[PDB]
């Protein structure tokens, strides 16, 4: 049984599993509300009279 | 520091191993020191005997 063989497949399982482990889950989702800038009413014309 | 006492600071011998930042378990990365060191030093001593 070639010794090198298993060095070079553990050394690769190593740095896989290692490679898997860095790997971190985070995200940055901004919310659903708006903004809501001012406004003013807007009066509808009429008459007057008496 | 003084008479009849010498002390033995401890310094460091070999600085790989990167932390698991899945922070599940603190086994890994004790894991992870070992199996590189015992991999370089292996190389050291194919066949050779002291």
């Amino acid at each position: 049984p070639n010794d090198e063989a298993t060095i070079k497949a553990l050394d690769n399982v190593i740095k896989q599993i290692e490679a898997l482990s860095v790997i971190v889950n985070r995200s940055e989702k901004a919310d659903d509300a708006q903004i809501l800038g001012p406004n003013t009413y807007k009066q509808l014309l009429e008459h007057l009279f008496s | 520091p003084e008479e009849n006492v010498y002390i033995l600071l401890p310094i460091q011998a070999y600085t790989g191993g990167v932390i698991d930042r899945r922070d599940a378990s603190f086994s890994n990365f004790a894991y992870s020191i070992a199996s590189k060191l015992m991999m370089e030093l292996s190389a050291a001593t194919h066949n050779k005997i002291f």
